[PDB]
RNA sequence: ACGGAAGGGCACCACCAGGAGUGGAGCCUGCGGCUUAAUUUGACCAACACGGGGAAACUCACCAGGUCCAGACACAAUAAGGAUUGACAGAUUGAGAGCUCUUUCUUGAUUUUGUGGGUGGUGGUGCAUGGCCGUUCUUAGUUGGUGGAGUGAUUUGUCUGCUUAAUUGCGAUAACGAACGAGACCUUAACCUACUAAAUAGUGGUGCUAGCAUUUGCUGGUUAUCCACUUCUUAGAGGGACUAUCGGUUUCAAGCCGAUGGAAGUUUGAGGCAAUAACAGGUCUGUGAUGCCCUUAGACGUUCUGGGCCGCACGCGCGCUACACUGACGGAGCCAGCGAGUCUAACCUUGGCCGAGAGGUCUUGGUAAUCUUGUGAAACUCCGUCGUGCUGGGGAUAGAGCAUUGUAAUUAUUGCUCUUCAACGAGGAAUUCCUAGUAAGCGCAAGUCAUCAGCUUGCGUUGAUUACGUCCCUGCCCUUUGUACACACC
């Protein structure tokens, strides 16, 4: 539950369905098809 | 494992590269000193004298 | 009627401008009554720096100013005349603020 | 170093929350949870 | 000091070979006249430019001047 | 207040312009307004990726759910074809060609850094008429500078491209200098 | 390109003529040297109050010690009677630190184990870089088209002369015609009794008027008290200066110098932008910028305690106090400017009350031409004490006490009070800055900030001397010249 509890909130970091852009320290996240 | 660092050069870091060195602390920007002079267009600061 | 002070702040003239004469006139021709735009003094945001990302070189130093500056109309108008006059100004660059 | 001893094959306190599975230790005086 | 260089002395030279019977050897009334036979992009740049043109006609009394 | 909110608001455009820059690098990123070379990619699967977006920086930003001739594109473009693999050179001149022949009044392309491993000099292309020091610097030239990361070293590319000031269409429309006579 | 070759020219980073000095004493800072556990590191005109470096924690990369995974992921030897995390009570240690040991409690497919791969590093290389800056350069140089000289590379144009700040021009002339730089341009500081508009600026006049004074005169406040206006102020558009006019000087003129007017006659003053390019100049200690090397769970990463950058036989530079009678000390006059100042919250502080002082307390004004602020600043000026002495200049050093800032003031953070009052009697060879609101004297605002100026960036106030030039000193530019250099005198 303790990372379904942040899947759930999306709708890790390296296995896929995640883009990550710095931009000044906050870390942009989106998801991928 | 966390000793308070609510002020001092500690507290604040530059916004653009994290670095706590050469900090402008004025008009609210919190951008170091070779991060604001590079990007300085952007804010809209620029040289006429 | 209502009373309203509305105050225009920007960075460039051009725009700063045509946003005070389009509010003056567009006031003008609906026949209102109001005291001209006062233009309180520009404030030149001055910030010093180092030239060099480091200390080595002759003691340089480079100076950048941000031109601000700022008008404020007063008027009466009922609230028709009052929001179509407000939606106009979408000039961007120029923000608005109205106290009632 | 914490080893986590394999614990192999083998009552209830304040603050409800815990479901009755708080058996205490008896070395000497405790009444102490695990928790705090 | 006050030399006048060639964006100066190439449009007072223009001026001149196709505007002599035209601005007379006043400043203040070449200037006016500068402003809508030239397109000149400076107020001080155009007061240069009928300055030199002053001087030039002022002398061209006492001779012809080459160019 | 209202100098330190416009000193913020002047940087959040900053946060926009970099950010835009990093992100939408691939599909033609110019500048903030979005002002992209080609908008499909922008839309996507038809609105996916701006509604991603504009989510991104509304959920950054703290807001509500509904609160060719430019130098940036072209260095960023060739920045990609070096990436991607190209000589140097060869892409120059052809940056530099197209701006030239778009109607452009000048272009300069400088690549600077180890383009093959050595003393790491700097070559120019430039092409076309050229201004420098002046007001005119900033009222018509579009400079962008790019770092390009290949597997040896950084390489460093300037580009300064002149728009015509005759279709200034905006402010002044001569160089200071420039005299037209009419008879 | 270079030369320990020559000629012209330029410059208060050179001088002549000068002013302020500095080097002479003390203190503050930086560097060196020394010392240390570390006294971190980089830098030697163009380093040495520089890395906006005024470091108690952090900053910090240095040291004496102690924790943390913040080791992603397809991946294998670990699983559904248990892969792992967490722990108060005691030894441990600075630690209420389950960091380690007695120790048995909790949760349950995350983790942890062995291989692979990532990650970070203020770890190294500025002689691997990008970028940015500094220097050449507070210098004026650079290049096509056509034509001309050569077989040619190339050369003229781009120059003997004069002028300029300028390759700025005039002029001469196989050159003409141009292009970038310079100039032009832009920002600001000067003025405009003019256009426009102002309870966020001011002035006139009425009540609301207290005082002086009463023939209505002076001065004051009347923050919802009244109208008018822009002379003061503000800022948009424009104007004005263009060495204007006139003389002398000019080779032929560019130009120069005088006098007049002008608001302003040195590019009107000061600046921003500053081309062709070159440095192994500096910066990997800004970047989640980066190549390479090193390290990565006994970590050069991160985090906590403490220490360190400050440390002292000695030299040097950036600065202050002065070394007194133009001074020192008491009172009194209250005369600026650029800015900055808090709504998720603690900033700029006015006004009362307390205290000798710092400072505290109750609020108020201020998100700001609105309140601090009219920054009631200093130097300065008036009247008095001191009367030429190591004096009453000087405040170094040290002792005692009270508070603010800060989790934490000891190696005094800082502020204040009292108290022995040290060198210094104007400075050595030398050496730095500078030509008009300029130097110098003075303090103010901001930056560094929780606090701390002697620092720097901007400002204003008082405000001179001498010069209106030269290549003798230094450095640079151009031309000529020599080269056996071409990676170019490393
Ligand atoms: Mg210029
Ligand atoms: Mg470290
Ligand atoms: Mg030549
Ligand atoms: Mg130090
Ligand atoms: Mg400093
Ligand atoms: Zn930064
Ligand atoms: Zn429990």
């Amino acid at each position: 539950e303790d990372r379904n509890k942040i899947h759930q909130y999306l709708f890790l970091t390296s296995k896929g369905y995640v883009k990550t852009q710095f931009s000044w320290q906050y870390y942009y996240y989106t998801l991928t098809e | 494992f966390s000793h308070p660092r609510r002020y001092g050069k500690g507290s604040r870091q530059c916004r653009v590269c994290s670095s706590h060195t050469g900090l402008i602390r004025k008009y609210g920007l919190n951008i170091c000193r070779q991060c604001f002079r590079e990007k300085a267009n952007d804010i809209g600061f620029n040289k006429f004298r | 009627i209502i009373k309203i002070r509305i105050t225009l702040t920007s960075t460039k003239v051009k725009q700063l401008e045509n946003v005070s004469s389009n509010i003056v006139k567009n006031a003008e021709q609906h026949n209102l009554v109001k005291k001209g735009p006062v233009r309180l003094p520009t404030k030149v945001l001055k910030i010093s720096t180092r030239k060099t990302p480091n200390g080595e070189g002759s003691k340089t130093w480079e100076t950048y100013e941000m031109r601000i500056h700022k008008r404020y109309i007063d008027l009466e108008a009922p609230v028709q005349i009052v929001k179509r006059i407000t939606q106009i100004t979408i000039e961007p660059g120029v923000d608005v603020e109205v106290v009632v | 170093k914490h080893k986590k001893v394999k614990l192999a094959v083998l009552r209830e306190c304040s603050n409800p929350t815990c479901g009755a599975g708080v058996f205490l230790a008896n070395h000497k005086d405790r009444l102490y949870c695990g928790k705090c | 000091g006050r030399v006048r260089t060639k964006t100066v002395k190439r449009a007072s030279k223009a001026l001149i070979e196709r505007y002599y019977p035209k601005l007379t050897l006043d400043f203040q009334t070449n200037k006016r006249l500068c402003d809508e036979i030239a397109t000149i992009q400076s107020k001080r740049l155009r007061n240069k430019i009928a300055g030199y043109t002053t001087h030039l006609m002022k002398r061209i009394q006492k001779g012809p001047v080459r160019g | 207040s209202k100098k330190r909110k416009l000193v913020a608001d002047g940087v959040f455009y900053a946060e926009l312009n970099e950010f835009f820059t990093r992100e939408l690098a691939e599909e033609g990123y110019s500048g903030v307004e979005i002002r992209a070379t080609r908008t499909q990619d922008v839309l996507g699967e038809n609105g996916r990726r701006i509604n991603e977006l504009t989510l991104l920086v509304q959920k950054r930003f703290k807001y509500a759910p509904g609160t060719g001739l430019s130098a940036v594109a072209q260095a960023e473009s060739m920045k990609f074809k070096l990436l991607n693999g190209l000589a140097i050179r060869r892409a120059a001149y052809g940056v530099v060609r197209y701006v030239m022949e778009s109607g452009a009044k000048g272009c300069e392309v400088v690549v600077s850094g180890k383009l093959r491993a050595a003393r790491a000099k700097a070559m120019k292309f430039a092409d076309g008429f050229l201004i420098h020091s002046g007001q005119p610097v900033n009222d018509f030239i579009d400079t962008a500078t790019r770092h390009v990361l290949m597997r040896q070293g950084v390489l460093g590319i300037k580009v300064k491209i002149m728009r015509d000031p005759a279709k200034s269409r905006t402010g002044p429309k001569a160089l200071p200098d420039a005299v037209t006579i009419i008879e």
